[PDB]
RNA sequence: CCGUGGAGCAGAAGGGCAAAAGCUCGCUUGAUCUUGAUUUUCAGUACGAAUACAGACCGUGAAAGCGGGGCCUCACGAUC
RNA sequence: ACGCAGUUUUAUCCGGUAAAGCGAAUGAUUAGAGGUCUUGGGGCCGAAACGAUCUCAACCUAUUCUCAAACUUUAAAUGGGUAAGAAGCCCGGCUCGCUGGCGUGGAGCCGGGGUGGAAUGCGAGUGCCUAGUGGGCCACUUUUGGUAAGCAGAACUGGC
RNA sequence: GUCUACGGCCAUACCACCCUGAACGCGCCCGAUCUCGUCUGAUCUCGGAAGCUAAGCAGGGUCGGGCCUGGUUAGUACUUGGAUGGGAGACCGCCUGGGAAUACCGGGUGCUGUAGGCU
């Protein structure tokens, strides 16, 4: 009596798209990130995909082909305890750290480590990579922020700054890095340098240790249950960038079987389904006979 | 009212009462069922229907006269509510009239010659049923005589068939009582609802 | 014996529909400012009418959304005024309700002769943890069937907390 | 008097057919168009910038020019008393390859491999395409059962 | 004063007298209308072909003649 | 809460569009200068409209790009 | 053997008409059955009461009969374009201010290597000058206006 | 036998409801001092990790609705070409070739690429 339900709605319904129903892309920006202009005919346009997830950030470089996307090089946030970043897996320091790791790993795969050193002393400047004549050209790549909103302080820009100091020629404007004053249009390099080296959580740990030890034992428990103190953080990432820039080689795991198959129910067959139907017939007929009499 | 000899064989494209006509008067017929409208299915076993042989047009006034003649012969023959008659064919084509003397030469010639809408006719394909009368088994001669008396009042030549199907439905009269008695066909007023067995099981559980 | 599935006050909606714009509307916004401790947000009309005198893009009403501690406090004041007695048809079928009050100084704020007396509409939605899927940008899905709130669950929660009276008449 | 402007006979032709409305899939974009390819032209109503015309729908031509995000085609169009090779500039969204030329390139590569193996081993492989020959004198089987007898059926209505 | 306005009768039989042949299409098609950036490339490409293509191609012709 | 266009896109209809071509907001003048090619009407002349480029100087965006008027099909005019 | 074709085949695309469809969107439209939310309206228990009940309409559910030049999921036959090789393959190298992780891509140029690549028929290509013509009609089939015409107006092919 | 990130085909992969999910992983979740943005830390942004698979998600099921495919429909409706064929006309039958759709009935209900990880 309420509405007219829905019957031809299904017969006329278009699905949106496979990635769009899950909600992971938009295609209105992918149709301008992916597609290479036809004057170059083969030379792919490299996308730096940086995805923020709870407990883990993902830095990948991919490109596009008609069979699918081909990922050249990938670096993940949980690899950093092998490099000496024990905890802090999703901070802005881990963003800069993973970008630096990804740039060093790509340049180590292509063999262009010794040239294009980029930046060693972390300053947070507008350091754009110049190509060197008489040498192979610099790797050029373009960001994908994804569905996440580009706001000053989004750590996809921290991953960008990590890759840029690693030595990837990525075009960027400075006004979305954190520490940028929004009213007065100047940019401060020292604030962004402090934010890369991670003295924000240093100040917030000192703030919690002054104000309330209840919250300091509420969060930061994994910090104190291995070790974190602010001077050790500010020297820790300083150690960690050199530890990455000396050995980015990534030692692949042995994977292996050593496992017992069996987790998930397979598809039951036609005859078994039809005999389920037959038992559902026979039991209801038996009930109709018996309980109506008794 | 122009003679129906000229408004005959389907020459022009179908021109329905629609968004573009906007000035066609009402059709002549308005009701379509005359007998026991609320008759259930087993109350009338057989049906005789009227098959067109030619490809032509039929006018709404002709349908109006024919259903009245068949109705009158039925209610004089086998009593009120001893029949259920249905005109299966509806008029939707709209014919045009370009009328003149609007007696002198001096109005216009054939200059503006898209005619005004005259009225409504019904288009017929060969082998399409005009009327269907569902009655008892005893009323077989009365159906034949009634559709004979309507045959003179339609134009052209068309024949009269006595159906193999039970009721107005599309199922065989031989298979019908043998198959409604147990399983599939549930009666629904004058109609008959078919059931497949590829439904949810709630239909079969609500049955039996 | 149920894992982390708790009915909690998701947000609390506060509405004042003044018939006109200007002075009385501004004083109504001042009322909601004194209740919430935050500035209200205005409303308007897509189409006017001229029968009761509203025009297009006239600032007709004010409202506010209050979340958390102040929300449960102002809900406490509302049930304190209406004596915990809410009728059954005050609940919607989808699990949320609204009850409303007149005489805005029943809640416990000093009256000024400058402002006046307004009729204040309270609307409560109910929330379980997990409802914040449908609002966020990136991954959005249907909420599901067993997780959503029913008429019965809402009225039993209002029987449990605040000791409400249900009034089936 | 037929109001001779662009795109007038196209209530159906530039339409996206059914259960395919929406964004353009990207495999149409990510294809390689070299000078000398053979392409089909098909209208897409979703991209309204560079639709060719209503004349060139379905016509199959040769590629001769490539720009940033379009392509120039040469298409044999018939006008009044003679056919002409015109030069159109069409965006990429309306274009796909003809599979005919790729099938012919597979024919050519099979012919070259058979030619090399034939010159190797002295075999005469007959690498032309022969059209459908008449049926050879085969030999049917009627074991066990007499042939089924068919007759025309009596009329009923 | 009325005349037959437009028709296309007796037109195909006129068109197929001399024959509706194709537009010839000779080798090395006309190169106008192509991308000016590509054309600016190909002109310097051709003249520097004819400039520097003497010595190393003569060496490679001698080398391929020595091989075969 | 449901809601595959049942709305809106200035207008006559048709086509197309749903993290959009719709609504709101922030910046803005690419509605700028210039040579050509091509389509459309077609005699394979023109005006008009349009397509794809090229070179400046810019706007925007983090960036990829987008933009040289209106989401597309009409909105306009030789010699002297 | 060059080349060509009012032709067929072999592939490969394109269309939205004939037909069909409405229990698929839009538009019209016939009739029955089921259901109890919503009223207004009739009747009844009654001081009155969504106090209870019967009825009506509307509504919804599955059905049913008929349709569409300015509707359509589907979708013919006839038809339109392209391809069926030396201007093509394959190898090797040079040049580029274009492109750019890369001696990378793409074009051009050079040298080398192997023509037997559907059926059928035929000689083709090309230039100049220019007469007459710019009042048409009929026939099969498809079709628009009209009651219709030896009427007016179109399409394909032939004829006069 | 699986998931994550990016995808290609764009419903065989949707929608409704009910079951099950060990390890990683995605999440849900706990808070606003910095970067950020709102009436509102609900959304967006940011430091985490006490809990939780209840939900999303992933697998399975529904004589499920829809989709795809295959029979029946049906050599039927139509149709290239032809006849000094029938017929008053309407149209219909034949030779030549090609050949469709709904109700009806049966079957299925994702396949994959690149990089990474758990049994
Ligand atoms: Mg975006
Ligand atoms: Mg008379
Ligand atoms: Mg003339
Ligand atoms: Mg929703
Ligand atoms: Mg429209
Ligand atoms: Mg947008
Ligand atoms: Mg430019
Ligand atoms: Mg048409
Ligand atoms: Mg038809
Ligand atoms: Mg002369
Ligand atoms: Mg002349
Ligand atoms: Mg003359
Ligand atoms: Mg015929
Ligand atoms: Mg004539
Ligand atoms: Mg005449
Ligand atoms: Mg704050
Ligand atoms: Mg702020
Ligand atoms: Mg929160
Ligand atoms: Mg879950
Ligand atoms: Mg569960
Ligand atoms: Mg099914
Ligand atoms: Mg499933």
């Amino acid at each position: 009596v309420k509405v007219v339900k829905n019957k031809a709605y299904f017969k006329r319904y278009q699905v949106k798209f496979r990635r769009r129903r899950e909600g992971k892309t938009d295609y209105y920006a992918r149709k301008r990130l992916v597609i290479q202009d036809k004057n170059k005919y083969n030379t792919p346009k490299y996308r730096m995909i940086v995805r923020v997830t709870n407990r883990d950030i993902i830095c990948q470089i991919a490109y596009a082909r008609i069979e699918g996307d081909m990922i050249v090089c990938a670096a993940y946030a949980h690899e950093l305890p092998k490099y000496g970043v024990k905890v802090g897996l999703t901070n802005y320091a881990a963003a800069y750290c993973t970008g630096l790791l990804l740039a060093r790993r790509l340049l180590n795969r292509f063999g262009m480590d010794k040239i294009y050193e980029g930046q060693v002393e972390v300053t947070g400047d507008e350091y754009n990579v110049e190509s060197i004549d008489g040498q192979p050209g610099a790797f050029t790549c373009y960001l994908d922020a994804g569905l996440a909103r580009t706001t000053t302080g989004n750590k996809v820009f921290g991953a960008l700054k990590g890759a840029v100091d690693g030595g990837l020629s990525i075009p960027h404007s400075t006004k979305r890095f954190p520490g940028y004053d929004s009213e007065s249009k100047e940019f401060n390099a020292e604030v962004h340098r402090k934010h890369i080296m991670g003295q924000n959580v240093a100040d917030y740990m000192r703030y919690l240790m002054e104000e309330d030890e209840d919250a300091y034992k509420k969060q930061f428990s994994q910090y104190i249950k291995n070790s974190v103190t602010p001077d050790m953080m500010e020297e820790m990432y300083k150690k960690a960038h050199a530890a990455i820039r000396e050995n980015p080689v990534y030692e692949k795991k042995p994977k292996k079987e050593v496992k017992k198959k069996r987790w998930n129910r397979p598809k039951m067959s036609l005859a078994q389904k039809k005999d389920r139907v037959a038992q559902k017939k026979a039991s209801f007929l038996r009930a109709q006979e018996r309980a109506a009499e008794s | 009212r122009r003679p129906a000899r000229c408004y005959r064989y389907c020459k022009n494209k179908p021109y329905p009462k629609s968004r573009f006509c906007r000035g066609v008067p009402d059709a002549k017929i308005r009701i379509f069922d005359l007998g026991r409208k609320k008759a259930k299915v087993d109350e009338f076993p057989l049906c005789g229907h009227m098959v067109s042989d030619e490809y032509e047009q039929l006018s709404s006034e002709a349908l109006e006269a024919a259903r009245i003649c068949a109705n009158k012969y039925m209610v004089k023959s086998c009593g009120k509510d001893g029949f259920h008659i249905r005109v299966r064919l509806h008029p939707f084509h709209v014919i045009r009239i370009n009328k003149m003397l609007s007696a002198d030469r001096l109005q216009t010639g054939m200059r503006g010659a898209f005619g005004k809408p005259q009225g409504t006719v019904a288009r017929v394909h060969i082998g399409q049923v005009i009327m269907s009368i569902r009655t008892k088994l005893q009323n077989k001669e009365h159906v034949i005589e009634a559709l004979r008396r309507a045959k003179f009042k339609f134009p052209g030549r068309q024949k009269i068939h006595i159906s193999k199907k039970w009721g107005f439905t599309k199922f065989n009269a031989d298979e019908f009582e043998d198959m409604v008695a147990e399983k599939r066909l549930i009666p629904d007023g004058c109609g008959v609802k078919y059931i497949p067995n590829r439904g949810p099981l709630d239909k079969w559980r609500a049955l039996h | 014996e149920n894992p982390m599935r708790e009915l909690r006050i998701r947000k609390l909606c506060l509405n004042i529909c003044v018939g006109e714009s200007g002075d009385r509307l501004t004083r109504a916004a001042k009322v909601l400012e004194q209740l919430t401790g935050q500035t209200p947000v205005f409303s308007k009309a897509r189409y006017t009418v001229r029968s009761f005198g509203i025009r297009r893009n006239e600032k007709i009403a004010v409202h506010c959304t209050v979340r958390g501690a102040k929300a449960e406090e102002i809900l406490e004041k509302g049930l304190k005024v209406r004596e915990y007695e809410l009728r059954k048809n005050n609940f919607s079928d989808t699990g949320n309700f609204g009850f409303g009050i007149q005489e805005h100084i029943d809640l416990g704020i000093k009256y000024d002769p400058s402002i006046g007396i307004y009729g204040l509409d309270f609307y409560v939605v109910l929330g379980r943890p997990g409802f914040s899927i449908a609002d966020k940008k990136r991954r959005t899905g249907c909420i599901g069937a067993k997780h959503r709130i029913s008429k019965e669950e809402a009225m039993r929660w209002f029987q449990q907390k605040y000791d409400g009276i249900i009034l089936p008449g | 008097t037929n109001t001779k402007g662009k795109r007038r006979g196209t209530r159906y032709m530039f339409s996206r057919p059914f259960r395919k409305h929406g964004v353009v899939p990207l495999a149409t974009y990510m294809r390689i168009y070299k000078k000398g390819d053979i392409v089909d032209i098909k209208g897409m109503g979703t991209v309204q910038k560079g639709m060719p015309h209503k004349c060139y729908h379905g016509k199959t031509g040769r590629v001769y020019n490539v720009t940033q995000h379009a392509v120039g085609i040469v298409v044999n169009k018939q006008v009044k008393g003679k056919i002409l090779a015109k030069r159109i500039n069409v965006r990429i969204e309306h274009i796909k390859h003809s599979k005919s030329r790729d099938s012919f390139l597979k024919r050519v590569k099979e012919n070259d491999q058979k030619k090399k193996e034939a010159k190797e081993k002295g075999t005469w492989v007959q690498l032309k395409r022969q059209p459908a020959p008449p049926r050879e004198a085969h030999f049917v089987r009627t074991n066990g059962k007499e042939p089924e007898l068919l007759e025309p059926i009596p009329y009923e209505f | 004063a009325k005349s037959k306005n437009h028709t296309t009768h007796n037109q195909s039989r006129k068109w197929h007298r001399n024959g509706i042949k194709k537009p010839r299409s000779q080798r090395y098609e006309s190169l106008k209308g192509v991308d000016p950036k590509f054309l600016r490339n190909m002109r310097f490409a051709k003249k520097h072909n004819k400039k520097g293509l003497k010595k190393m191609q003569a060496n490679n012709a001698k080398a391929m003649s020595a091989r075969a």
